[PDB]
C-alpha cells in the first residue's frame, strides 16, 4: 500500500528514472532481473517495496514506474540495459519522432496520438495500487516533449484522478548554461499548464548540480550521471519516509498542505546534504547540526537560485539515518537564531521536519559518500521570482519580434498562446513579490 | 430414531460430502469407516446416522443422487467419499441440462426408482425413522426437480415422518445459471407442500460471512459447505447427544412452524471469527446470541431488519447454565419486541446439549422463521415473470414434456405464499 | 403568494382510482458546551436507527416497515377491456330504472370458455361500463348458463385470482359475490372448485375479519368484506364436498366448521 | 515444473471379513507427486474382474500426515509405509523418471520390492 | 391505427383506386420500383411491384415500424395478379399470449414449417388474377394452438401485381361482396 | 533443485480431539459431570 | 463416459481440428505414436481422455473424430504427418475432386456422393459411445465443401440420431477479409442447416482472431497456424469442464439449455483471455477482475462483433486454473454495475459461470504462453444482427444482377434456394431485432 507511481517524461525524466530505480533496487536488494536471490536477517513476508515495486505469483518485482518517452533511441537504449527483465515491456511507451524542442509539437501533434496509450498505461498502473499516494513526474521544460507531452499528460491526469498529489521533480532552464535556444519558449509554455495541473514542483536545474558537485563532491568532470544520480538520491530521501519507520513518517500528500501557501505558489527549492566525497567525508564530523547548515547554505542548493534574495515561506527538512529529534531541535533553533535566512512576517512557523530512521545508501558508479545521517530540504521561498523573472525576461526579447515563433504556431498552437501565457507568468511574479511583502 | 439423508445435485452432493465429514469428525469415525473415538457418548448415539457392518464399518445413512455421474465419482473421490456404500451412488448416462423439466419428468422418472428403491431399503433397515433429510440447490436441474420429485415421493410413502430440507436458492448476484428463477419457482411449490421444514442457504450471505466474519482471503466451496455442514451437524446435535433440554426435529417443527406453509427459515453459526482474532475473543452466552441474532451472520440474503420473527430457535452446545441463556431471549424478546411478533409471546424456542461441535469451547446453531424471507422470495418472483413475459429459455422446458400453465401455477404458489407472510408479518392482535 | 391543494379523498376528483388503474381515465373512444460539567444527570444520546435493531443496547423505537399485505395493489391490465373496446362482447347498457346488460347476440349459443374467463377478468376494472358490464355479465352467465359453467373451471380461476389480489374492498366484495353465484349455478361446480382452494383462500384468509350497537344502515349495498367472506367460506363448506371442509382449514386455520 | 510428476506404486493389505472365496485383499495404487504444488493424488488401476463398480481414488490435493503437517516427496520412500487419512500404503515401486530424478538429487532409491 | 376506429364487415388497408393510396404503406424500394400500371386484364390501374431480389424490395403498413396496425378482422383478402414470378407475403398478429407472431406464405417455399417466432408456407397461384384468403384467426390455431387476438402489420413483398388488400370478419361469398371490392 | 485450486482444497487430517479438556478427551454430559458418586 | 465425437468439414475444420487435437494430446499426454509414455507428463484423471480418445487393449489412444474433406490434399497430407500413428486409417474420409467452392456442389453432386460413407463411419464413432454427450463440428460457412457437406451431415446426423448436442464451432466470413467471392453464397446457404439441424453455433470469423494476435500478441506476421491454435485453445477451455474436475463442472447440454434462449437465437459470440505472449506473461498481475474485464472487451472478442451495437441474452464463463468463486462472482458484479455493456431486459441473471481446475496447456513453439488461470466467453447476444445485416447486404449485392448463380443451378440447387436462404437471413436479423426489442 502507499504506492507512488513514477511518470518519467523525456529524455531528462527517461535518465533520472533510470537513476532513481537503479537506487531504489539498490534500496530493496532487488536484483537486475527484478527478484531477492537469499536474505535470513532481512525477514521474509516483509514488503516495503510496494510502493515502488509490485509483487507476482512468480516472485518477480516490476516496478511501478512509466516512461513515456516520443522518440525511440533513449527507451531502446533502457531497453537493451540492465534492467531489461526489469523493466515491463509495456509501461515503457516509445513513440515514431522526438517534440523537435517544440512544446506545440509535443503538445498538439505527436502528443495527442500517444497520450491514449500512456493514459492507459497509467491506469493500469493504477489499478493495481489500492493505497496510491499520488504520481511522481520527472520531466524536463527545456526540451520538447518534455514541455508539451508532459503539460498534457498532467492535463488529463488531474481530470482522470480528481485531487490525486501531483510531485513534478522538474528541470526548469539555468540561468545562463541552455542545451537549446527555444528553451524559454518551452519553459514559459509549460510552466502555465503546471499551475494549474502541478501540485508541487520541484527545482532541479542543472548549474547547481555542476557546482555543487565540483565544489563539495570533489570531481572535476562531472555529466548528466552524476547530476540524475543526486536526484535519485533526493527523489529517495524524500519518498524513505512511507517506505521505512522513523519519528516523524510524513506522506507525499502531508507536505502538500505545508509547502504550498496559495494555489499559485507551487515552485519549492530543493537541497540535500551531506553531498559530500568520500575523501572529505571522513575529514568532516557529520553531525545533525552540520548537515542541517550545509542544507540551509545557498551554496549547496540544487537550483542556481538565491535563497537571499527571498524570503523562505516554508521548509520541509526530511531527515534520514541516525537523526535525534533532539538534535534535530537544536538544528532547528540554530537555524532560526540566524539572520541571513529570514521567513516573512506572515508565517512565524516556517518549518517542518521528518525523520525516517533507515541511513542513506551509496550507490556503486556514483561518487557519494556512505554517512550515517543526511537530510534533504524541500522548500518553497520567494526567491523563485528571481528565476521566473529571468526566464520570462529571456522570453520577452525572444518574443519581442517574434523570432521561433512560425515553428510553434505551425504546429497548431495559438498564436495567443505566447501572450497570454505571459500574463500568466507576469501575474505569477506579481503575486510572488506581493506574498514575500510584509504586512 | 434414525435420520436418512440424501444428496441430490452437485450442490447438494458437495454439501453432503462435507456435512459427512463433519459427523464423522464428530462422532470420531475414519474414512475406513471404523470407530476411532475416545469416549462412550460418540458411539452410544451413531446409529441416527451411520449403520454398523459385519466388519464394524459404519457406513453413512445417505443417498446420493445426480444425473451426472463425474461428480459422482468426484465426490467419493475425496478422503470422507470413501464412507458412503458403493450401490447408494445412484446416477445416469446423460446429464441434468441444468433443466427442471428435463432433471423431473424425462430423466428424473427414469431413475427415482432406484432411488427410492434404496431409500426404502434404508428406511425399513431403520428402527425408527424420525425423517428424511435433503440437500440440494433451487436452481440445479437435477438438485431441483430430481430433488423435489424425490421429496414428493417420500411424502407420499412416508407422511407422518419429518421431512427435511436444506435448498441453496440461487440469487443474481451469484447468478451461475440464467434458469434459476424458472428452477427456484418450479421447486418452491413443490417444497411448500411436501416439506416438513425447509433451511435456505444462500452464496452471497455465505461469501458475507466468509469475508466479513471469517476474514480469511481465499476460501472456495470446501470452507464455504463447512458452515452448512456445522449448521447440519447443529440442528441434530440434540438427537445425537444428551444435553439439559433435550430436543428432536419434530421438537423444533412443532416449536417452529405456526402455519403449515410457513417452514421456510433463515440460519446462523455462532461463534464465527477469524483465526487471528480467536484468541482476543472471549467466548460466552452473550456474544453467542449476538452472532445469532446479527444481521450479517445469517447465511440467506434476506436482511431480518425488513421483516419480524414469526418464531427462533436457539440449539446451543457446550455445558453452560440455562437461566443466563433464557435471559439472552429475555433481552432480546424485551428490546426488540418491535421485531417481534406480538401474538407469538416468547417467539424463542431454546434447547441445550453439553456436547459442544468439536473444536469449540461452546457454541449454538440458530433456526429464524423470519417474515423478510418473503423479500427474496420476490426477488426471484419478479425476475421470473420478467422472463416469462417474452417466455424466453421456454422451449427447453416445454420439449420436455411440461405444460404451459404449470409456470403459471408455480407463481401462483410463490405469490401466495409471500402474500402470506407479508399477512403475517403486518397481523396485529 | 402561494397556491393551494385541495384535500380530494373520497370527492369525485378522487385520483386513486386514477394512480391504481393506468389503462383506465380514458375517454368513451380510444455554540458552546459543556467542558467541565461532567454529570451523571445527563443519558446518552439515542440512537432509535435501522442499524440499531438486534444490537446490544436494542432497537430503541426503530420499527421494521410495514409489508404491505393490506397494501391497496394496482389493477393489471384486463383483457375485458380491449376486447370490450374492440367489440367482441355483444354487450350494451339497457339504460332505465336500474342499468342492466343488453345482450345483442343469442346469449344460449356463445362459447363460454370463450367469453366467461373475459367476464370474470373484467371484475378487477373500476370505472364504468367496464367493471357494471362484467360484473353484471357474470351474475347473468352463472345464474343461467347452466352446465357448460363446470368446464370453464380451471381458465377461470385464474381471473378469480388476480381480482382478489389487488387488495381493493370493492373488488374483493364483487369478486366475491360473484363466486358465490359461481357455486350455486350447478351441482359439480364445487367440488370442482374444492381443488383450487390453494389459489383463491389466501385473500379470503386475508380480509376474512376486516369490516367497515350503532347499526350497520348501509347493509343493502353488502360492502362488508369480512362478512362476505365468512358467508362465502360456509357457502363453499355446505356446496363442496367431503374434503372442503380440510381444504378450507389449510388455508384459513380460524375457519371453524358449519356443517359439522 | 508443471507436468513433473513422481510416481509411487503402493499396495494397501485389507482383511476380508466374510468372503468365501477369500480372506485378505491386496489394493494396488498408484501415488502421483505434483512437484509443481507438493499435491498428491491416489489412483487404482480398474481391474476387468475386480469386482469394484469404480476403483478407490483420492483426487490431487496437500495430503496431509495424521499429525496435521502436509506430506512432502520426503515422507514417500520406497520400501517404506505412508499413511494419510487413515489409510496405509507400503510403496514397492516406482517409474523411470521418479528414479532418475531420486539419483540425480542424491537419494539413493532401494531396489523394487 | 385503426384501434379506435370501427372495425366491422370490411376494411380495405391497399385500394389501387384511391388518389395517392400509399398514405399508410411504406416503399421499401432496393432495386426494384413500386408503381400504378394499367392492367390489361382488367383494363384498370392497380399496384405494379418489381424488384430483382424479392426480400429487399416490398411495401409495408404501416410506414412507421414503431406504429402498428389494429385490425380485428380474422380474414384478410388479397386480389393480386400471379405475375409467374417469386411471391412472399408476411403478416404479423398479436396472439393472445402477447407475441407477435409472423405468418407468411411465399411462392418459393418448399414445405410448411413452424418456429417459434415465424410459420412460412407455400402458395400454389393460378394463372392470371387471384384472390388469396387467409384466415388468420384458424391458422393461428392450426400453427400455433393460441388465439388470435388482432394484426399488427401486413408486409406484401415485390415481384407482384396488386388490386385490392382488404380485411373481412367473416368469409363474403362473391354474390355477397359489395361492387366496388369485385373485380 | 525443485498456487493452483488444488492448493485451495483443505480437508481434516484425522479426528481431531477436543478443546473442553486439557486432556483432549470428549467430554462428559452435564448428568455425568454434576451427579457422581458422592464424596 | 462423456463422450463428445469431433467432426471436421472443409479444409479450415480440418486445420481447426488438427490444432485442436495436437492440443488434447498435449493435455492427455499421448504421443504422436498414439500411446502415453511410461513416464508420465500430465498427471490428470485416468478418465479425462475418455471423453476424446477410445482406449484400446494394446494402450493405443485413438482420437474419437472424423476428418472428411472433398479433395485430398489436406487429408492425405496430414496422413503423412506427424498424427500418421494417432489418427485412425479410416475417420480420415478423403474425397477425390474438389467442391470448388461452391455449397450446391457440396450439397447436391458431392455432398450425397459421400454423406452416405460419412455416416457409415459416424456410426462406429458413436456405437463404441456409451455416454455420447454431443457432436464437435468444426467447418468454415464460406466455403463449397464446408458448407454444403457440412449443411448435409447435419441434416443426416440430426435426422438420425434424434437430439443429441451440436455444437458447430464454424468460422463465418469476416466483415472485410474475405478470401472468395461466392463466399456470402456459401454462407447464406449453410445458414439453412445451421438455423435448423445445429444447436449451438460458434462464430470464430478470421479477422477477429487476426487483431487478436496482432495486439495482445504482438506478433506481426500471424496465420492459419496461430489463428487455429487460439480456436483450440478456445475449444479445450469449453471442453475442460466436462474433461477434467472442477467446481462447476457442465456438459455440452448444461450450457445448451443456458445459452439459447429461442430455437432460432442460438449464434452465440466467443472471446478468450488471457491471452498473451511470454514477453509479457510475467510482468502482469493476471487477476480474475482483469480477465474477465479483458474478455468482455473488444480486444478479446474473437468474432467481428461490437457489443454496444447489441444487448447482451446470455453470457457464459468458462473459468480454467486457481479461479476462484467468489472471484468470478465480484468480476460478475463489476460488470453488471459497468454500464457501456447492457443486457437485454428479459434475462435479469443471464450469466452462467463454470470454472475448472485444470489451468490452460501450452504447445511448444507456439505464441501462447503459461498463464496461470484463464477465461473462455461464449455468448448469445442482440449484436450478431449487424454482421448478419452486412453478409446478406453483401449476399443481395451480388444476387441482385444474378452473379455467380448459374453454378450453384448447375450443381443441382433450384435457382429459388438463393430466394429461400434471403427470406430465412432477412428473417433471422429481424426476429433478433425482435427478442432484443424492449418489452
Ligand atoms: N539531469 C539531466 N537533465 C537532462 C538530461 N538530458 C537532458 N536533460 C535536460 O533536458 C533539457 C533540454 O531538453 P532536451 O534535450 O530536449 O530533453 P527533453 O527535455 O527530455 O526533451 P526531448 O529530448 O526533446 O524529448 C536540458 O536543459 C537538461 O536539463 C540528463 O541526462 N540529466
Ligand atoms: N480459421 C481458419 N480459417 C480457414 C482456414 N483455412 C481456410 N479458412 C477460411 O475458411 C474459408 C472456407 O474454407 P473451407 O472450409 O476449407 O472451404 P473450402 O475453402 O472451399 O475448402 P475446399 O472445398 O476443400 O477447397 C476460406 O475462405 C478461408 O478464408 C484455417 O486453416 N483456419
Ligand atoms: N455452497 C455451495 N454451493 C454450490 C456448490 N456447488 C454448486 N453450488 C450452487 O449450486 C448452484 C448450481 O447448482 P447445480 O450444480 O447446477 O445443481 P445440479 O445441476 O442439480 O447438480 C449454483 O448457483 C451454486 O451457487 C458448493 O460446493 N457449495
Ligand atoms: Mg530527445
Amino acid at each position: 500500500m502507499r504506492e507512488a507511481i513514477c511518470i518519467h517524461i523525456g529524455q531528462a525524466g527517461c535518465q533520472v528514472g533510470n537513476a532513481c530505480w537503479e537506487l531504489f533496487c539498490l534500496e530493496h536488494g532487488i536484483q537486475p532481473d527484478g527478484s531477492m536471490p537469499s536474505d535470513k536477517c532481512i525477514g521474509v513476508e516483509d514488503d516495503a517495496f510496494n510502493t515502488f515495486f509490485s509483487e507476482t505469483g512468480a516472485g518477480k518485482h516490476v516496478p511501478r514506474c512509466l516512461f513515456l518517452d516520443l522518440e525511440p533511441t533513449v527507451v531502446d537504449e533502457v531497453r537493451t540495459g540492465t534492467y531489461r527483465q526489469l523493466f515491463n515491456p509495456e509501461q515503457l511507451v516509445s513513440g515514431k519522432e522526438d517534440a523537435a524542442n517544440n512544446y506545440a509539437r509535443g503538445h498538439y501533434t505527436i502528443g495527442k496520438e500517444i497520450v491514449d496509450l500512456a493514459l492507459d498505461r497509467i491506469r493500469k498502473l493504477a489499478d493495481n495500487c489500492t493505497g496510491l499516494q499520488g504520481f511522481m513526474v520527472f520531466h524536463a521544460v527545456g526540451g520538447g516533449t518534455g514541455s508539451g507531452l508532459g503539460a498534457l499528460l498532467l492535463e488529463r491526469l488531474s481530470v482522470d484522478y480528481g485531487k490525486k498529489s501531483k510531485l513534478g521533480y522538474t528541470v526548469y532552464p539555468s540561468p545562463q548554461v541552455s542545451t537549446a535556444v527555444v528553451e524559454p519558449y518551452n519553459c514559459v509554455l509549460s510552466t502555465h499548464s503546471l499551475l494549474e495541473h502541478t501540485d508541487v514542483a520541484t527545482m532541479l536545474d542543472n548549474e547547481a548540480i555542476y557546482d555543487l558537485t565540483r565544489r563539495s563532491l570533489d570531481i572535476e568532470r562531472p555529466s548528466y550521471t552524476n547530476v540524475n544520480r543526486l536526484i535519485g538520491q533526493v527523489v529517495s530521501s524524500l519518498t524513505a519516509s512511507l517506505r521505512f519507520d522513523g519519528a516523524l513518517n510524513v506522506d507525499l500528500t502531508e507536505f502538500q498542505t505545508n509547502l504550498v501557501p496559495y494555489p499559485r505558489i507551487h515552485f519549492v527549492l530543493t537541497s540535500y546534504a551531506p553531498v559530500v566525497s568520500a575523501e572529505k567525508a571522513y575529514h568532516e564530523q557529520l553531525s545533525v547540526a552540520d548537515i542541517t547548515n550545509s542544507v540551509f547554505e545557498p551554496a549547496g542548493m540544487l537550483t542556481k537560485c538565491d535563497p537571499r534574495h527571498g524570503k523562505y515561506m516554508s521548509c520541509c527538512l526530511m531527515y534520514r539515518g541516525d537523526v535525534v529529534p533532539k538534535d534535530v531541535n537544536a538544528a532547528i533553533a540554530t537555524i532560526k537564531t540566524k539572520r541571513t535566512i529570514q521567513f516573512v512576517d506572515w508565517c512565524p512557523t516556517g518549518f517542518k521536519c521528518g525523520i525516517n530512521y533507515q541511513p542513506p545508501t551509496v550507490v556503486p558508479g556514483g561518487d557519494l559518500a556512505k554517512v550515517q545521517r543526511a537530510v534533504c530540504m524541500i522548500a518553497n521561498s520567494t526567491a523563485i521570482a528571481e528565476v521566473f523573472a529571468r526566464i520570462d525576461h529571456k522570453f520577452d526579447l525572444m518574443y519581442s519580434k517574434r523570432a521561433f515563433v512560425h515553428w510553434y504556431v505551425g504546429e497548431g498552437m495559438e498564436e495567443g498562446e505566447f501572450s497570454e501565457a505571459r500574463e500568466d507568468l507576469a501575474a505569477l511574479e506579481k503575486d510572488y513579490e506581493e506574498v514575500g511583502a510584509e504586512s | 430414531r434414525e435420520i436418512v439423508s440424501c444428496q441430490a445435485g452437485q450442490c447438494g452432493n458437495q454439501i453432503g460430502s462435507k456435512f459427512w465429514e463433519v459427523i464423522s469428525d464428530e462422532h470420531g469415525v475414519d474414512p475406513t469407516g471404523t470407530y476411532q473415538g475416545d469416549s462412550d457418548l460418540q458411539l452410544e448415539r451413531i446409529n441416527v446416522y451411520f449403520d454398523e457392518s459385519s466388519g464394524g464399518r459404519y457406513v453413512p445413512r445417505a443417498v446420493l443422487m445426480d444425473l451426472e455421474p463425474g461428480t459422482m465419482d468426484s465426490v467419493r473421490a475425496g478422503p470422507y467419499g470413501q464412507l458412503f456404500r458403493p450401490d447408494n451412488f445412484i446416477f445416469g448416462q446423460s446429464g441434468a441440462g441444468n433443466n427442471w423439466a428435463k432433471g423431473h419428468y424425462t430423466e428424473g422418472a427414469e431413475l427415482i426408482d432406484s432411488v427410492l428403491d434404496v431409500c426404502r431399503k434404508e428406511a425399513e433397515s431403520c428402527d425408527c425413522l424420525q425423517g428424511f433429510q435433503l440437500s440440494h440447490s433451487l436452481g440445479g436441474g437435477t438438485g431441483s426437480g430430481m430433488g423435489t420429485l424425490l421429496i414428493s415421493k417420500l411424502r407420499e410413502e412416508y407422511p407422518d415422518r419429518i421431512m427435511m430440507t436444506f435448498s441453496v436458492i440461487p440469487s443474481p448476484r451469484v447468478s451461475d445459471t440464467v434458469v434459476e428463477p424458472y428452477n427456484t419457482t418450479l421447486s418452491v411449490h413443490q417444497l411448500v407442500e411436501n416439506s416438513d421444514e425447509s433451511m435456505c442457504i444462500d452464496n452471497e450471505a455465505l461469501y458475507d460471512i466468509c469475508f466479513r466474519t471469517l476474514k480469511l482471503t481465499t476460501p472456495t466451496f470446501g470452507d464455504l459447505n463447512h458452515l452448512v455442514a456445522a449448521v447440519m451437524s447443529g440442528v441434530t446435535c440434540c438427537l445425537r447427544f444428551p444435553g439439559q433440554l433435550n430436543s428432536d426435529l419434530r421438537k423444533l417443527a412443532v416449536n417452529l412452524v405456526p402455519f403449515p406453509r410457513l417452514h421456510f427459515f433463515m440460519m446462523g453459526f455462532a461463534p464465527l471469527t477469524s483465526r487471528g482474532s480467536q484468541q482476543y475473543r472471549g467466548l460466552s452466552v452473550a456474544e453467542l446470541t449476538q452472532q445469532m441474532f446479527d444481521a450479517k451472520n445469517m447465511m440467506q440474503a434476506a436482511d431480518p431488519r425488513h421483516g419480524r420473527y414469526l418464531t427462533a430457535s436457539a440449539l446451543f452446545r457446550g455445558r453452560m447454565s440455562t437461566k443466563e441463556v433464557d435471559e439472552q431471549m429475555l433481552n432480546v424478546q424485551n428490546k426488540n419486541s418491535s421485531y417481534f411478533i406480538e401474538w407469538i409471546p416468547n417467539n424463542i424456542k431454546s434447547s441445550i446439549c453439553d456436547i459442544p461441535p468439536k473444536g469449540l469451547k461452546m457454541s449454538v446453531t440458530f433456526i429464524g422463521n423470519n417474515t423478510c424471507i418473503q423479500e427474496m422470495f420476490r426477488r426471484v418472483g419478479e425476475q421470473f415473470t420478467g422472463m416469462f413475459r417474452r417466455k424466453a429459455f421456454l422451449h427447453w422446458y416445454t420439449g420436455e414434456g411440461m405444460d404451459e400453465m404449470e409456470f403459471t401455477e408455480a407463481e401462483s404458489n410463490m405469490n401466495d405464499l409471500v402474500s402470506e407472510y407479508q399477512q403475517y408479518q403486518d397481523a396485529t392482535v | 403568494s402561494y397556491e393551494i391543494k385541495p384535500i380530494v379523498k373520497g370527492t369525485k376528483r378522487d385520483p386513486s382510482l386514477l394512480k391504481y388503474n393506468k389503462a383506465a381515465g380514458a375517454g368513451p373512444f380510444g455554540t458552546h458546551g459543556y467542558g467541565g460539567a461532567c454529570s451523571s444527570l445527563r443519558k446518552g444520546r439515542p440512537r432509535d436507527a435501522p442499524d440499531a435493531a438486534f444490537s446490544e443496547k436494542g432497537c430503541g423505537k426503530s420499527a421494521p416497515p410495514k409489508a404491505g399485505a393490506f397494501k391497496k395493489r394496482v389493477i393489471p391490465p384486463t383483457e375485458f377491456r380491449r376486447a370490450y373496446n374492440r367489440g367482441d362482447l355483444p354487450i350494451a347498457i339497457c339504460h332505465g330504472s336500474r342499468p342492466t346488460v343488453d345482450w345483442k347476440v343469442e346469449v344460449e349459443k356463445l362459447d363460454y370458455h370463450h367469453y366467461l374467463p373475459i367476464f370474470f377478468d373484467g371484475i378487477r376494472e373500476t370505472e364504468e361500463p367496464y367493471m357494471f358490464l362484467a360484473r353484471q355479465g357474470c351474475l347473468d352467465l352463472l345464474e343461467r348458463g347452466g352446465s357448460k359453467i363446470l368446464p370453464t373451471i380451471p381458465q377461470l380461476i385464474i381471473p378469480i385470482k388476480t381480482a382478489l389480489n389487488t387488495r381493493h374492498p370493492d373488488i374483493i366484495s364483487a369478486t366475491l359475490r360473484i363466486l358465490q353465484h359461481l357455486i350455486v349455478s350447478d351441482d359439480l361446480i364445487g367440488e370442482a372448485l374444492v381443488p383450487y382452494y390453494r389459489q383463491i383462500l389466501p385473500v379470503l384468509n386475508l380480509f376474512k375479519n376486516v369490516h367497515k350497537d350503532a347499526m350497520d344502515y348501509g347493509q343493502r349495498n353488502r360492502d362488508d368484506v369480512g362478512d362476505l367472506v365468512n358467508e362465502t367460506l360456509q357457502l363453499l363448506e355446505q356446496h363442496g364436498g367431503d374434503d372442503a371442509y380440510i381444504n378450507i382449514k389449510y388455508m384459513v386455520p380460524s375457519y371453524e366448521s358449519c356443517i359439522y | 515444473l508443471t507436468g513433473r510428476v513422481l510416481r509411487y506404486y503402493g499396495y494397501c493389505i485389507e482383511p476380508v471379513s466374510d468372503s468365501a472365496v477369500e480372506t485378505e485383499r491386496v489394493r494396488k495404487v498408484t501415488l502421483h507427486f505434483y512437484l509443481e504444488d507438493g499435491t498428491m493424488s491416489v489412483t487404482e488401476a480398474k481391474q476387468d474382474n475386480s469386482g469394484f463398480a469404480f476403483p478407490a481414488n483420492l483426487k490431487r490435493h496437500i495430503v496431509p500426515n495424521p499429525d496435521g503437517t502436509p506430506i512432502t516427496a520426503a515422507h514417500l520412500k520406497v520400501g517404506q509405509s505412508v499413511s494419510f487419512y487413515g489409510r496405509t500404503y507400503e510403496l514397492y515401486d516406482v517409474d523411470p523418471f521418479t528414479r532418475a530424478l531420486l539419483k540425480e538429487a542424491g537419494e539413493e532409491v532401494p531396489p523394487p520390492l | 391505427m385503426f384501434h379506435n376506429s370501427y372495425q366491422a364487415g370490411f376494411l380495405s388497408i391497399l385500394y389501387s383506386i384511391g388518389s395517392k393510396p400509399l398514405q399508410i404503406w411504406d416503399s421499401q424500394v432496393r432495386n426494384g420500383h413500386v408503381k400504378r400500371v394499367t392492367d390489361e386484364d382488367i383494363q384498370s390501374s392497380v399496384l405494379e411491384i418489381m424488384g430483382s431480389n424479392v426480400s429487399t424490395c416490398y411495401i409495408v403498413c404501416p410506414a412507421n415500424p414503431k406504429q402498428t396496425l389494429g385490425i380485428k378482422l380474422p380474414f384478410l383478402v388479397m386480389i393480386i395478379k400471379n405475375m409467374k414470378k417469386y411471391f412472399s407475403f408476411e403478416v404479423t398478429i398479436l396472439d393472445d399470449k402477447n407475441m407477435r407472431r409472423r405468418f407468411r406464405a411465399s411462392n418459393y417455399q418448399s414445405t410448411t414449417k413452424v418456429k417459434p417466432f415465424i410459420c412460412t408456407m407455400p402458395m400454389r397461384l393460378d394463372e392470371g388474377w387471384n384472390q388469396i384468403q387467409f384466415n388468420l384467426s384458424d391458422f393461428t390455431r392450426r400453427a400455433y394452438g393460441t388465439n388470435y387476438v388482432e394484426t399488427l402489420r401486413v408486409q406484401v413483398h415485390a415481384n407482384c401485381r396488386i388490386r385490392r388488400l382488404y380485411f373481412s370478419d367473416r368469409l363474403y361469398a362473391e354474390e355477397e361482396l359489395p361492387p366496388e371490392f369485385k373485380l | 533443485a525443485a498456487s493452483t485450486a488444488y492448493q485451495h482444497h483443505w480437508y481434516r487430517p484425522a479426528v481431531s480431539s477436543h478443546i473442553v479438556l486439557a486432556d483432549g478427551s470428549h467430554p462428559h454430559t452435564v448428568y455425568q459431570d454434576d451427579y457422581q458418586a458422592p464424596r
